[PDB]
């Protein structure tokens, strides 16, 4: 039971760490997607010009 | 892209208006010149330099 509680705590800590890491990775992915979408929009605008 | 299309249409219409004015005001200018072209064509076809 003591080991199970300790493993619960350790797994919860690793879980929150993984959640934060994936959130940061998703934020970076969203930044890249927004940047490339804006660049593509600029390319489309100049093509229309 | 919608804004770009709108401004492209705007510049297109302004350019079309200015080009129409240009053509209208250059037709009169070349009206005097076309007489020389006609006279020279007549000279070539006739085989002699027709002055009229």
């Amino acid at each position: 039971l003591a080991d199970a509680d300790a493993m619960h705590a350790k797994a919860l800590a690793d879980a929150k760490a993984e959640s934060e890491k994936v959130t940061e990775e998703a934020k970076q992915d969203s930044e890249r997607i927004a940047a490339q979408l804006s660049e593509q929009a600029g390319s489309e605008a100049e093509r229309i010009k | 892209r919608a804004q770009a299309s709108g401004e492209v249409a705007q510049t297109l219409t302004q350019a079309d208006q200015q080009l129409s004015a240009q053509g209208d005001q250059v037709r009169s200018g070349l009206e005097s010149s076309v007489d020389g072209l006609s006279a020279k064509l007549a000279s070539r076809i006739l085989g002699v330099d027709v002055n009229s």
